[PDB]
RNA sequence: AAAGAAAAAGGAAGCAUUCAGCAAUAACAGGUCUGUG
RNA sequence: ACGAUCAGAUACCGUCGUAGUCCUAACUAUAAACGAUGUCAACCAAGGAUUGGAUGAAAACCUUGUUCAGAACUUAAAGAGAAAUCUUGAGUUUAUGGACUUCAGGG
RNA sequence: AUUGGAGGGCAAGUCUGGUGCCAGCAGCCGCGGUAAUUCCAGCUCCAAUAGUGUAUAUUAAAGUUGCUGUGAUUAAAACGCUCGUAGUUGAAUUA
RNA sequence: UUAAUA
């Protein structure tokens, strides 16, 4: 079973190794965007009514 | 001779009540002041909450009283509140 | 409420929202209105909540029909609220 | 004492409600208290 | 004064919140959070006054950070939902502040013979309706908790709250993360003209 | 010795020299040891050894069950009940369970302040189940004007003078002393004038000794 | 029906205090409601009122701080000599510093202390620990 | 609550918090009194003469205009009825119901409200005579109602 | 998804492989003072 | 009154069947006539839904906001109780007193 | 220096001799059927003491008669319901 | 279907 998948009961230095690697991992370029934006009429109330357009 | 008092209780910043000896859910939660640079001070203000008043839901806006009357918070409770 | 707002000063909205009644200085929601009367140019005076068939004070022509709670002006029929 | 809060009715601000005959044993119960299921079935058996 | 002119949200932080829809609430409204929903959305959605969600916020990071200067293992974070067990991690490791993200064991506050008695002196839970257990223990062993509460959240034993989304990840890890920005920059170890390092996408899940 | 809690670690220092520190700010005790080091040579006072029985496929699994008080003579007492197999782990863990139950007992005068204090300062009234215990005040010479099972408890706590109203059914001795700890329980939750004031503000050593503490 | 307004007045006050409100609303304002404030007011037990003109025997609303355990009235008035004050506050006040009896006398709606001192007695109203 | 009935309703009227005469109000006492006794005599009850006034000519509240309420009015003119309002309508109903009764003998709920409508109007004549509004000698007879009442 | 279940093959052995031994808490006022110095 | 069942069965089961069940007039005046909870009044923690009005929005009925009246329900770490349970009270009571009537005193 | 008692209520004996569900003790619960802490006796000591037991009655205990002060869903106890006279209780308001 | 007692 620990072949086909990882198991709840099991945690061994190899798995732990792996998780570190991976969760770690940050994209380049963030998914954020920033020259879209973009949302429905009725946000842009709340983006005029703090103080900022966009 | 001998002080009549065995201690002088505290009273609850919100019902300005006694807090007994046995109120395990009375909390005390200390606000650190800041520089003008938003750096803590080691000063603090205190402040207390008796049990009953936490355990119905209310402290949180209770509290919210306090905090903007001494200046943590500005814009929170509406004016017909602040009392 | 656990939530407690001030009640010498009721936010005006609040007010708004209170039985007629239950407001701190009980205030009724009826006015005196005057009513244009599409046939002439005669004004009548009368209460919101007439509970008779209103009629133009110059000739017979009807404003309104009484209906359990309001006037029912005709569609015709405008108005302005004596202050 | 009280097993239930409505006393095992469906009885409120009434107070007296007719009887029902039961499917079974005949018995005369009230129609409130009385066990109601409903019946939709072929008059075909599967088979 | 208490609330100096350097605590205000830069419209950054505004502009990501929006970006992360952090400021739309749940449906049912509970009556202890009338006050920070600022009005009713078209699909009937309580909208968050986002003014109010930062001057909590920040409210929140000055008594973490009032407490975690001296001994940082006196806060616990609990994370109960699985969407905020990497951000209530990610707190841990920036703050060093002990961090419960699996199955809450119901007396690990308050029996002392157990061997992971933990004796907080503050706690910081993600949801009041899913960590229920860690909120009611805080009657027992008189210690001050802080939430991120949803508008229909109940409020509970909780002292702080934060009014905020608390479902999609988005919300949830840009909280921790905007708190954890705070925490230390109350304690000093981050300018507060300076970008930190980490991003928001190394909490999220 | 080797404690487990954060109060305890503080007692065994001698960081916390008064158990009235403990009481100001409601820390709860959790080591029975903690009161030992605090308030040394307390008096013991077992009120009674009544047996329970469970009925089991055999027959009855008969427990019986202590009822001990214990308290210095200067405002301080506790009640604890436990019930074991034999008499002498009954006592022990009631002994236990009493210094973990300590509680402060408030104490005023009558009508001057001639010293020492005496008596209760107000009326109080412990709401156990079926029994209510009422504490009234009493001049310097009277007694303690109650039954010997709660006069056993009051003479414990250091109140030399108190008048006594008891109803409900006061021979269950389980419920009879439980409402008298009752009673003294709120003696120090009862906002007279006198407590008005606020005071000067305290810091909590839970607070102040937090840095040494954790390393 | 309401017979004694005083009671549903001081009810009012002990139940808004039990709950920790700030203040409370009294619908029927009388003069006797008016000089029972003041009483408890002189022992600061309330911060202070304000009467509300209604035209219709308007409304008070009283402010409240931590400090009036309980505000109670006493059914039938019984007429108190100056030998029965001690028997009276033997059994209502819960000792012999702290609480006040309220009587309504000759000389206004005095509490035990003052009407002691101006030896007269009169119709007992209530009382506040 | 109401006083047979379980019931419990508070309709009511509010009067405003201005006891004299709104500002757009322009007509004197004269006009006033003069309207009103012309109601009076085509035999109409005070409660809804008033209502007329209020209606018709906005003059919601008569005391703000003259300060006298409209039954001193009436009874300064000669046009106060002998028989109070409030208790001729009580016999009106009496008298009402209990012609119903004649031909449906078996009506036991009409039965029970006629009981209930009669105690209203002894306990009405008992308090007028008391407050000297109707003579000693006045008194409730179903065999004579049916005439004054008609 | 898991603890597991049912063929079949292989095997000397695949019902926990089969048959037994030891076998908890509490109890009977079950038999023996005619086994006992 | 029959026929079963049973040791017997004057009963449960089956068949027949007088009074009664129904309407009119008149008596009777009792029920686990129960919410086993007297009538009136004041204060009183969170909700969702519903019956009937009023009042805005949304084109008689439906969907929503407010408010009055009605029969109910859900949650409570709170109040009470011997507990079950009660919360439109069975709360505000040894911190004992809002008004009135009826009833109880071991079996 | 006597009187009453030594299982609990209630201070005082798991001492020795007889007695064997018999005699009997026992205000109440109960003890006695052959190994009686309770019967009948011997010794010892418990209480009061020139007094000490018993019986009947008053008072407290009794918040088991309630004005202070009770209880009425299930322990006993809200009239089937409404009207209704006496009785009791009755909104604010006057320098 | 029938099924009493100590």
């Amino acid at each position: 079973r620990i072949q086909k998948g990882p198991v709840r009961g099991i945690s061994f230095k190899l798995q732990e190794e792996e998780r570190e690697r991976r969760d770690n991992y940050v994209p380049e370029k963030s998914e954020v965007n920033i020259d879209k934006i973009t949302a429905d009429p009725v946000t842009l109330k709340m983006l005029e009514s703090i103080g900022m357009p966009i | 001779n001998k002080k009549i008092e065995l201690y002088i209780p505290r009273h609850c910043s919100v019902t300005h009540t006694l807090i007994a000896a046995d109120d395990h859910a009375a909390v005390q939660i200390l606000v650190p002041h800041v520089n003008e640079n938003g750096v803590i001070l080691p000063e603090s203000t205190v402040y207390t909450v008796k049990g009953s008043v936490r355990k119905d839901g209310i402290s949180d806006h209770s509290l919210n009283r306090q905090f903007q009357k001494d200046g943590f918070l500005k814009t929170v409770v509406p004016k017909n509140m602040m009392i | 409420p656990l939530i407690e707002v001030d009640l010498l000063n009721p936010t005006a909205a609040s007010e708004a929202k209170a039985h007629k009644m239950k407001r701190l200085v009980p205030t009724p929601n009826s006015y005196f209105l005057e009513i244009k009367c599409p046939k002439c140019g005669a004004t009548t005076t009368t209460f919101s909540h007439a509970h008779r068939q209103i009629l133009c004070q110059k000739c017979g022509q009807p404003l309104g029909q009484p209906t359990g709670g309001k006037l029912k002006l005709t569609q015709q029929c405008k108005f302005r609220i004596k202050k | 004492t009280s097993k239930r809060r409505n006393n095992g009715r469906s009885k409120k601000g009434r107070g007296h409600t007719q009887n029902v005959r039961c499917s079974h044993c005949g018995r005369c119960v009230p129609k409130d208290k009385a066990i109601k299921r409903y019946q939709i079935k072929n008059i075909v058996e599967a088979a | 004064t208490n609330f100096p002119d350097i605590l205000k949200p830069s419209a950054e932080d505004i502009k990501m919140m929006v970006a992360c829809r952090v400021h739309i609430g749940a449906t049912n409204l509970n009556f202890a959070m009338e006050e920070y929903v600022y009005e009713r959305g078209n699909n009937n959605e309580c909208i968050f006054n986002l003014m109010k969600t930062w001057e909590k916020l920040s409210l929140a990071a000055r008594v973490i950070a009032g407490i975690s200067n001296e001994t940082p293992s006196d806060v616990v974070a609990v994370a109960g939902r699985e969407m905020a067990h990497r951000a209530s991690l990610k707190f841990m490791k920036y703050t060093g502040c002990t961090a419960v993200a699996g199955r809450f064991t119901p007396g690990s506050f308050t029996n002392q013979i157990q061997k992971k008695f933990m004796e907080p002196r503050l706690i910081i839970v993600s949801d009041p309706s899913v960590d229920h257990q860690a909120l009611r223990e805080s009657g027992y062993i008189n210690v001050p908790t802080i939430a991120f509460c949803n508008s229909d959240n109940s409020l509970k034993n909780v002292d702080i709250a934060i009014p905020c989304n608390n479902r999609s990840r988005l919300s949830i890890g840009l909280m921790w993360w905007m708190l954890t920005r705070e925490i230390l920059r109350y304690q000093g170890k981050l300018a507060r003209d300076e970008k930190w390092d980490v991003m928001v996408d190394l909490f999220l899940h | 010795w080797t404690p487990v809690t954060k109060l305890g670690r503080l007692v065994k220092d001698g960081k916390v020299k008064s158990i009235d520190q403990i009481f100001e700010f409601g820390i709860k005790i959790k080591e029975y040891q903690i009161v030992d080091h605090l308030l040394p040579g307390l008096k013991e006072e077992v009120m009674t050894m009544q047996s329970v029985q469970k009925q089991t496929s055999a027959g009855q699994r008969t427990r019986l069950k202590a009822y001990v008080a214990i308290g210095d003579h200067n405002g301080h007492a506790g009640l604890g009940v436990k019930c074991a197999k034999e008499v002498a782990e009954a006592i022990k863990g009631a002994m236990i369970q009493a210094k973990l139950a300590m509680v402060p007992v408030r104490r005023g005068y009558w009508g001057a302040t001639i010293g020492e204090v005496h008596t209760v300062p107000c009326k109080l009234t412990g709401a156990c189940g079926s029994v209510r215990v009422r504490l009234v005040p009493a001049p310097r010479g009277t007694g303690i004007v109650a039954a010997p099972t709660p006069k056993k408890f009051l003479i414990l706590a250091g109140i030399e003078d108190v008048f006594t109203q008891t109803t409900g059914h006061t021979k269950t001795l389980g419920n009879f002393v439980k409402a008298t700890y009752d009673a003294v329980r709120q003696s120090y939750g009862f906002q007279t004038k006198d407590l008005w004031k606020v005071g000067g503000v305290k810091q909590s050593p839970m607070d102040k000794y937090a840095k040494i503490l954790a390393e | 029906v309401r017979v004694n307004v005083l009671a549903d007045a001081l009810k009012s006050i002990t139940n808004a205090e039990k709950q920790g409100k700030r203040q409370v609303m009294i619908r029927p304002a009388s003069k006797v409601i008016c000089e029972f404030l003041n009483v408890m007011m002189k022992h600061q037990y309330i911060t202070d009122y304000t009467v509300v003109d209604t035209h219709r025997s308007g409304k008070i609303v009283v402010n409240l701080n931590g400090r009036l355990n309980k505000c109670a009235v006493i059914s039938p008035r019984f007429n108190v000599t100056l030998s029965e004050f001690d028997k009276w506050e033997a059994n209502l006040l819960p000792s012999r510093h702290f609480g006040a009896l309220v009587l309504t006398t000759s000389y206004g709606i005095l509490d035990n202390t003052e009407a002691r001192a101006k030896h007269t007695g009169g119709r007992i109203l209530g009382f506040f620990y | 609550g109401r006083m047979y009935n379980p019931g419990r309703g508070i309709s009511r009227r509010c009067i405003p918090y201005r006891r004299s005469a709104p500002s757009w109000l322009k007509t004197s006492t004269l006009e006033v009194i003069d309207e009103m006794c012309k109601l009076a005599k085509k035999g109409i009850a005070p409660s809804q003469i008033g209502a007329i006034m209020r209606d018709t000519h906005g003059v919601g509240l008569v005391k703000s205009v003259t300060g006298s309420k409209v039954l001193r009015i009436l009874k300064l003119a000669g046009l106060a009825p002998k028989i109070p309002e409030d208790l001729y309508f009580l016999m009106k109903r009496a008298v009402s119901v209990r012609k119903h009764l004649e031909k449906n003998k078996k009506d036991k709920d009409a039965k029970y409200h006629l009981i209930l409508i009669e105690s209203k109007i002894h306990r009405l004549t008992r308090y007028y005579k008391s407050a000297k509004v109707l003579e000693a000698s006045f008194k409730y007879d179903a065999n004579t109602a049916s005439a004054i009442v008609s």
